[PDB]
């Protein structure tokens, strides 16, 4: 029987679940790295402000 | 307590009604169908038989032949009767509607069982089940109709 | 039929389906990163007006 073509027919589905689940984390891990930097330049962008408000 | 009896006995006659495999009646209950290497595939679960109009152990072979590709299937099976040709055949729900064509395509209509073992077990047990509740209901209504 | 036809079916359909999985999880990946970065301009954009 073709038990070589099923194991190797699983293990490549197993392999590419395996690399989508990976891919949506690193999607999620940009996109909460983008948040992250977003917030500290906003942060950064009030802190400019406050500090020519100082200076006003 | 007689009605009840009777349904009893109707239910394990039904039970026992089906044949066990190589026909529209499967043997899921006592074949090799759901712990045969079909049980789970790469993307979807494979599950086929048939009574073939050649010979028997015929689905076993089929699957090696060009069906392979009409879905994304392959194991080994022990599946045979000579009385009524019995075998097993592969196909995947990942080509479901190439599946049910390679099905269809042959002298025996789609004919697949539950391979999963949890509905593998309660279908073996359901005839069990039913002969108990005719045992039962013997044992019940035939002291209370002769009291 | 024959099983003289390996050449098509012993690793045909296992080259199909690992195609498809490998388009679909790169589809998949390739929406989640543009998403990804709408999200991020978003929340930049509101984080601004806020901070504004």
């Amino acid at each position: 029987s073709q038990k070589n073509g099923i194991a190797t027919l699983l293990q490549a589905e197993k392999e590419a679940h395996e690399i989508v689940s990976k891919a949506r984390k690193y999607r999620q891990d940009k996109l909460k790295q983008a948040k992250t930097d977003a917030a500290k330049e906003i942060d950064s962008y009030k802190i400019q402000k406050d500090k020519e408000l100082k200076e006003f | 307590t007689y009605a009840n009896y009777n349904s009893a006995k109707t239910n394990l006659a039904a039970a026992e009604r089906k044949k066990t495999g190589d026909l529209s009646v499967r043997s899921l209950h006592d074949i090799v169908k759901p712990e045969d290497f079909v049980l789970n595939s790469e993307h979807l679960t494979t599950v086929l038989v048939a009574v073939p109009k050649s010979l028997k152990s015929d689905f076993e072979k089929s699957y090696e032949t060009l069906s392979k590709n009409v879905v994304p299937a392959s194991a080994s099976v022990i599946a045979e009767d000579a009385e009524y040709v019995l075998f097993n055949v592969h196909l995947f729900k990942k080509n479901v509607q190439e599946f049910t064509t390679a099905a269809r395509e042959k002298k025996f209509i789609p004919r697949e069982f539950n391979y999963s073992e949890e509905l593998i077990d309660q279908l073996k047990k359901e005839h069990d089940s039913a002969a108990s509740l005719e045992q039962s209901l013997r044992v019940q209504l035939v002291r209370l109709a002769k009291t | 039929l024959t099983p003289n036809q390996v050449n098509d079916e012993l690793n045909k359909m296992q080259a199909f389906i690992r195609k498809e999985a490998e388009e679909k999880a790169k589809e998949i990946q390739l929406k989640a990163d543009q998403e990804y970065e709408i999200e991020k301009t978003n929340i930049v954009r509101n984080e601004t007006n806020n901070i504004d």
